[PDB]
């Protein structure tokens, strides 16, 4: 739709799932 | 703490107002960049940005009497308040401000999994940039995700 949100915010939360 | 004087630094003020070569108060990668190509001779397209970026503390629009006064006196850069999420706060300050413009987006998020595109990279910090005051401040950052 507008493209960002809760994009590059799930972004990071894929980090902590597997920061490594 | 201790309150500069506006007499003296005034005159480094009439520096500062004769350094922009223009008379507006205001020092930006423009007049900064005319100097910079026939006086500093070197300083790169993206150098003078980087150079305003950096005595961006404020970051308001442009170089300032009082934000460039304290680039020039001290250097200190301190920080007491992220606790949480300061990991992806180091992890997305790529450059090492604090908003996120689009630099850090752009290899941060083209290596964190996706590939956004300069175009991308662009709009969605256009359009993610609650405030939209021309950069993305923590502020935000965390009022958006943290913050209900
Ligand atoms: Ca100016
Ligand atoms: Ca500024
Ligand atoms: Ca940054
Ligand atoms: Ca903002």
């Amino acid at each position: 739709l507008r493209r960002g949100q809760i994009l590059w915010f799930r972004g990071l939360n894929r980090i902590q799932t597997q920061i490594k | 703490a201790d309150q500069l004087t506006e007499e003296q630094i005034a005159e480094f003020k009439e520096a500062f107002s004769l350094f922009d070569k223009d008379g507006d108060g205001t020092i930006t990668t423009k007049e900064l960049g005319t100097v910079m190509r026939s006086l500093g001779q070197n300083p790169t397209e993206a150098e003078l940005q980087d150079m305003i970026n950096e005595v961006d503390a404020d970051g308001n629009g442009t170089i300032d009497f009082p934000e460039f006064l304290t680039m020039m006196a001290r250097k200190m850069k301190d920080t007491d308040s992220e606790e949480e999420i300061r990991e992806a706060f180091r992890v997305f300050d790529k450059d090492g401000n604090g908003y996120i413009s689009a630099a850090e987006l752009r290899h941060v998020m083209t290596n964190l999994g996706e590939k956004l595109t300069d175009e991308e990279v662009d709009e969605m910090i256009r359009e993610a940039d609650i405030d939209g005051d021309g950069q993305v401040n923590y502020e935000e950052f965390v009022q958006m995700m943290t913050a209900k």
